[PDB]
């Protein structure tokens, strides 16, 4: 309870990509907001968040993005201007596999770090995980 | 006039009867209120009949009436009936129009529109141009005094 | 109209305020002071005007206008009067304006010595390199006295940086970039507070500076690069600090400039921030944006060879090219001779254009923030550098000028227009050039207190025209061009069509 | 022959050119601050072969009329479903035809951002239409109002006109005379239904739940969640907070699926709309 703004927390967990884990953590959200607002008184991520829950359960899971719009529906419609943190680039991130080999050495570890990580990672794929070890 | 605009059936005796009509109009008095009712009838008449004669004069008509409306402040029937004097599409059916938007407190884009229209008046392209003249010096005394 | 209105600070709300509206039918004067003073502290410049300014019975009313100073500063927060004070602290060297010598100090006894050194900064234009400047110069050590009852490590560095500045008139080792964190930096800045209020004596200080001290510019030049913290850029070159009048101006607009909750920041059309405190009459490094780009060289590198590049390099030479036909071929040809090949900028600079957009709508912002008060400027023209096409972060910034100096008479670009918008810059003129005009809400006392008072300095009548302009904004048009007309008016004043052509062929036109 | 799924098959293999189109934009930037870091941005034989080479990679630009093709896809992303079409009108056809072939587009490019400035900023300044359509175009600006009184005159005396007249009507907002307007065609209900519920009366709402549900299989995305809005509101009039629940978590279920969205895609404040419903439902 001493702990103020834990937003990040609830960014971490809605960046959780599983069914169950998901589901705790946003219900948790609910009961949270409900009870913490009652009282009195970041907030956008939230919703950032829900937005690809129910994004990508738009095609599966009725239930959860469900859930994940009457949260938000309990949350608001954040005023634009104010409090509207949305991306607005992404990493292509220039790393020169050609001279600089250092840049090659950027450049390589940079395909590593990028995407191979969670896909050595989250992957539920036992050959590619193979070639994950043999080439990593 | 109405029993009579139902007693003159042929286009000679009804067309004269519209000469008949203009004289009498004259004497109704500078009140737009009579004038008002007296144009509505003629104007719920045409329609009724749905024939070659007042078909070609009946927006023509509204428009003289939103004369009126407008010296004396309403543009309810003037763009009420717009729209439909275009698909007879008077040379005035845009420059008044033109003026409705501009006696307001709107005056510089009616402006643009009218200097587009006084390009296509030097391109006057009609009649002799001197009832047309004074069209171009309608929009004459817009920057006459902008 | 204020005795019961401070129930509705109502200490003399009512004696004189009984005549409140007698300049609608010094006793008055000093009534208006204080009423419009705590307008707004029971829940304009006219005395930053009347500082050096019937007689014998007004003055004998200036008693109580020439001691209640001290009365509204305890009364009083007691903060306002610190904008106009730190204004006039950038140049420092009746009672109630007679004790300000000292309120330099007097804002350091009772609250932040923060903000106080940050004044001191701008202070340390006569302290490094008059009746005011040597009884400064003196109180220097009583005020520090003061604010005691490492105080001298906030004021021993104007020594030193004012023999760098002075051997920059005269790379390292003349130099030896020294003092590592301290009381501030070259980061002069809002000192924001409440109208968090910690902000009003904002800490932006200086952890190292870089050891270079060298960039040797066309004119003059002398900067660092990131050596203190997160970021920062300075540049303490060779130019008359008086210009800053715009620069203040800009960031203190930028108060009501953000305003209103959605009322004044949806299409929020904005431009730069920074604050600025020299050395000397002379010279100076203070803080800024990023993205720094060269307009001049880009002009030169849109179409390079024998092409869009710039060709006015004799400016000061084809200055004598002027002429009404000639010439307006000349200008208008180079119109298209310098021609807009950076338009890439934004487009291909913010690709897959969701990068486009991501700094667009607020290019869009920006090059409708070219005109916030625009047609009454009567500045100087753009030589070379004036403008600055920044990449990366959507903004513009002008070169210095001054007010009036034609010589040829100048006046009485192409390339910002075809480039702009999506095919030309037509939306300029008015999409968002209507808020840059809508402005008409409370400027009342803004404009006049701040910018009215700086035009006068740098060089009802003006509240009339203000006045007019608020009500012509909210009306169709009001009477004459007062909403859209207004738009394509002021572009059309600013921009005289083959005027561009029959144009000074120092500058080529565009 | 495939549609959607032909689509995604190219939408994928243009995720991959814009990858490639985004890659040297992403290269060149740090390759010539590193060339004049080098004293030389352009002035290197390898950096004229680079510039060379990034311009083979290019020309798969591929006659920007082909480009003007791949635009012509009008990708949902708003972005470059602008970009390259800018580019196709920019410098290129200034052609009569051409250009108003493509004012068509450039019209629904701003309709697909969102906000339109250039309805009045650029096809309103080019003055594209008639005097009809100038009108027309006039209502957002200050004027609005004798426009809407022809242009729902002229709805009661040419349907698709009338679809416009309610667009137009429902967004004065005036869901007070939309009520009865014509009271007493199939996208004219999302504009009515709404007024219907709005005004908030137990016997005009009655009205036109009847109308709707009467209608034989709706099967549409949007007028599902108005319904829903408003058949939750007879049992708020009659004192049943059970299956009011039931309803709007229903309406959840509905809005929580279709009209709910990508995740950013460059809309801020038109998602309000949808949003702002849900918060009030709340």
């Amino acid at each position: 309870r001493s702990t103020t703004d834990l937003i990040p927390i609830f960014a971490n967990n809605l960046k959780s990509s599983n069914k169950y884990v998901i589901n705790q953590n946003l219900d948790d959200i609910e009961v949270y907001l409900r009870r913490k607002q009652t009282e009195r008184s970041d907030i956008t991520l939230v919703l950032g968040a829900l937005l690809d829950t129910s994004h990508k359960f738009r095609n599966l899971d009725k239930d959860l993005c469900e859930k994940c719009a009457k949260c938000i529906s309990m949350i608001g419609v954040l005023d634009v201007t104010k409090h509207e943190f949305k991306r607005t680039t992404y990493s292509e991130n220039e790393v020169y596999d050609l001279n600089d080999s250092v840049q090659t050495i950027k450049f390589l570890i940079w395909v590593i770090n990028d995407i191979l990580v969670p896909a050595f990672w989250q992957s539920e794929n036992p050959s590619k995980q193979l070639f994950v070890a043999l080439v990593i | 006039d109405l029993s009579f605009l139902s007693s003159a059936k042929d286009k000679f005796e009804y067309k004269s009867n519209t000469t008949i009509l203009d004289y009498r109009m004259e004497r109704i008095g500078a009140d737009f209120v009579p004038n008002h009712y007296i144009l509505s009838m003629r104007k719920s008449f045409d329609q009724l009949k749905m024939n070659e004669q007042a078909d070609a004069d009946l927006g023509k008509t509204f428009f003289t009436l939103a004369q009126l409306a407008r010296n004396n402040a309403r543009l309810d029937i003037a763009s009420e009936s717009l729209m439909h004097c275009l698909e007879r599409r008077l040379p005035q059916a845009e420059l008044e129009f033109a003026e409705i938007l501009w006696k307001q407190g709107e005056n510089d884009r009616a402006l643009k529109i009218v200097q587009e229209i006084h390009e296509k008046y030097q391109e006057n392209s009609s009649v002799n141009a001197r009832d047309r003249a004074a069209v171009l010096l309608k929009f004459t005394e817009w920057l006459d005094l902008s | 109209q204020y005795q019961d209105i401070f129930q509705i600070k109502p200490y003399y709300s009512i004696g004189l305020y009984y005549s409140r509206l007698l300049e609608r039918k010094g006793r008055f004067e000093y009534r208006a002071i204080s009423y419009f003073l705590l307008a707004f502290e029971k829940n304009l410049p006219k005395v930053i005007t009347f500082w050096l300014d019937n007689r014998k019975e007004m003055l004998s009313k200036a008693t109580e206008d020439i001691c209640s100073h001290v009365e509204e500063a305890l009364q009083h927060p007691t903060y306002i009067w610190y904008f106009v004070l730190t204004q006039l602290l950038s140049r420092l060297l009746a009672q109630i304006i007679m004790h300000i010598l000292l309120s330099l100090a007097v804002e350091y006894p009772s609250h932040i010595l923060w903000y106080i050194t940050a004044l001191v900064n701008s202070n340390s234009s006569k302290r490094v390199l008059i009746l005011e400047k040597y009884r400064q110069h003196s109180q220097n050590p009583h005020d520090l006295v003061s604010s005691a009852l490492l105080t001298r490590v906030c004021l021993q560095d104007v020594k030193s940086i004012t023999s760098r500045s002075g051997k920059s008139l005269e790379n390292v080792a003349p130099s030896a970039m020294v003092v590592p964190v301290r009381k501030n930096l070259d980061i002069i800045s809002p000192l924001e507070s409440n109208s968090p209020f910690r902000p009003v004596v904002s800490i932006i200080r200086f952890g190292s500076s870089y050891k270079v001290f060298s960039s040797l510019k066309k004119p003059k030049q002398l900067n660092i690069i990131g050596s203190d913290g997160n970021i920062y850029g300075i540049m303490c070159k060779k130019e008359d600090v008086r210009q800053d009048n715009q620069y203040m101006q800009f960031a203190t607009t930028m108060d009501f400039l953000l305003s209103k909750d959605i009322a004044s920041r949806k299409r929020s059309l904005g431009i730069n921030i920074y604050s600025v405190l020299s050395l000397r009459e002379d010279c100076g490094i203070l803080e800024m944006v990023p993205n720094v780009v060269t307009l001049r060289s880009i002009l030169s590198t849109k179409y390079e060879s024998l092409k869009i590049k710039y060709s006015l390099k004799s400016l000061h030479d084809r200055w004598q090219h002027t002429a009404v036909d000639g010439k307006l071929e000349f200008y208008m040809e180079q119109v298209d001779k310098f021609p807009p090949i950076l338009y890439q900028w934004f487009l291909e600079n913010f690709p897959d254009p969701i990068n486009w957009f991501n700094a667009r709508n607020t290019y869009a912002r920006s090059y409708a923030v070219m005109a916030m008060v625009g047609h009454i400027l009567g500045l100087g023209d753009r030589h070379c550098e004036n403008i600055l096409l920044d990449i990366q972060t959507g903004k513009v910034l002008h070169v210095d000028f001054d007010c009036l100096f034609e010589k040829g008479k100048r006046l009485p670009t192409p390339n910002l227009l075809d480039a702009l918008g999506i095919i030309g810059t037509e939306g300029t003129f008015k999409k968002s050039s209507e808020v840059t005009l809508a402005l008409m809400r409370k400027n009342e006392v803004a404009l006049m207190n701040v910018i009215e008072t700086i035009m006068y300095d740098r060089n009802q009548k003006a509240l009339k025209v203000l006045r007019n302009k608020i009500r012509g904004i909210d009306p169709q048009d009001g009477l004459v061009l007062s909403v859209a007309g207004q738009t394509e008016t002021l572009i059309q004043e600013a921009t005289s069509e083959d005027n561009l052509s029959k144009m000074y062929i120092g500058w080529l036109p565009f | 022959g495939m549609n959607n799924l032909q689509v995604d098959s190219l939408r994928m293999c243009y995720e991959s050119i814009f990858r490639v189109f985004e890659y040297c934009k992403k290269w060149a930037t740090e390759f010539k601050q590193n060339y004049s870091k080098l004293h030389g941005t352009f002035i290197i034989k390898d950096t004229k072969t680079t510039n060379m080479l990034l311009r083979i990679d290019e020309f798969l630009r591929t006659t920007p009329s082909d480009l003007l093709a791949q635009r012509s896809l009008e990708t949902d992303s708003f972005e470059r479903s602008a970009l390259y079409l800018e580019q196709c009108y920019r410098q290129n056809p200034h052609d009569k035809n051409q250009n108003g072939q493509l004012l068509k587009n450039l019209q629904i490019t701003y309709e697909e951002i969102g906000d339109i400035d250039s309805l009045d900023g650029v096809l309103r300044t080019f003055a594209t239409g008639n005097l009809v359509s100038k009108i027309e175009e006039l209502q957002y600006s200050e004027n609005w109002k004798l426009a809407q009184d022809c242009f729902n005159v002229l709805g009661k005396f040419d349907p698709k006109t009338t679809t416009r007249m309610l667009k137009s009507m429902y967004d004065h907002q005036l869901y007070s005379q939309i009520i009865s307007n014509s009271s007493f065609v199939k996208e004219w209900y999302s504009i009515g239904l709404e007024a219907a519920n709005l005004e908030g009366n137990v016997q005009t709402l009655k009205n036109w739940v009847e109308q709707i549900e009467s209608l034989r299989n709706i099967d549409d995305r949007e007028v599902l969640l108005q319904y829903n809005i408003a058949k939750a509101l007879i049992a708020i009039s009659n004192e049943d907070p059970l299956r009011t629940q039931k309803y709007i978590h229903n309406s959840f279920r509905l809005i929580g699926t279709n009209f709910i969205t990508s995740s950013k895609e460059t809309t801020l404040l038109k998602k309000q709309n949808l949003l702002m419903k849900l918060h009030s439902l709340y």
